[PDB]
C-alpha cells in the first residue's frame, strides 16, 4: 500500500475573540470570551453569533 | 495423424499465442477503466492441455492500489504484450521452417 491521496479538510472554527473599537453607540455590544447572543434563523431554529 | 499430429503441435501453439495477444491487447485497451480487473491465461499449463485434448483465464495479482479499483499495470502490460508477440514469431518461424523443409523435401 504505498498510494496515499490527500483530501482537504476544515475544522470547526477558531474562537480567539477579535480587536474591538468603542463607538460610543448606545446598542453596540460586545461578548465575553465564549459569549454568544442568540438570534432566530431563516428557518426557524435558534442559532448562535457574535 | 502423422502430418496432421506433427504439425498440430505447432498450429496449437500458435493458436494459443494468438488468443493470448487477444487476451493482452483487451486488458490493455481497457487499462483505463474502473472496476477492471486483469486476466490472463497460464500458456504452459494451457498448452500442455489442449495437446492431449473455450480458455480458463484467471486474474492477475495487483501490485499497488489504486482507488477505482483498477488493476492492469501499463508496464508489466506492455513488457508481457512484447513478449508475447516475439514468442508468437518464433512459432511462426519454426512452424515456416518446418514446412519449407517438408515441401523441399519432395523436390
Amino acid at each position: 500500500a504505498t498510494r496515499t491521496l490527500v483530501t482537504a479538510s476544515t475544522p470547526g472554527a477558531d474562537m480567539t475573540p477579535g480587536q474591538l473599537d468603542y463607538t460610543s453607540r448606545p446598542l453596540d455590544v460586545a461578548l465575553q470570551q465564549d459569549g454568544w447572543l442568540v438570534v432566530q434563523a431563516a428557518d426557524g431554529a435558534e442559532g448562535y453569533t457574535r | 495423424d502423422r502430418l496432421d499430429a506433427a504439425l498440430r503441435f505447432q498450429q496449437e501453439a500458435l493458436n494459443l499465442r494468438a488468443q493470448r495477444q487477444e487476451i493482452l491487447a483487451a486488458n490493455i485497451a481497457n487499462a483505463d477503466t474502473p472496476g477492471y480487473q486483469a486476466r490472463d491465461i497460464d500458456f504452459a499449463s494451457e498448452l500442455k492441455k489442449v495437446m492431449v485434448r473455450a480458455v480458463d483465464l484467471l486474474y492477475r495479482v495487483p501490485d499497488q492500489p489504486s482507488l477505482d479499483g483498477n488493476t492492469v499495470d501499463m508496464d508489466r502490460e506492455r513488457t508481457q504484450f512484447a513478449d508475447n508477440s516475439l514468442k508468437y514469431q518464433m512459432g511462426l518461424t519454426v512452424l515456416g521452417s518446418q514446412l519449407k523443409g517438408m515441401m523441399n523435401v519432395l523436390q
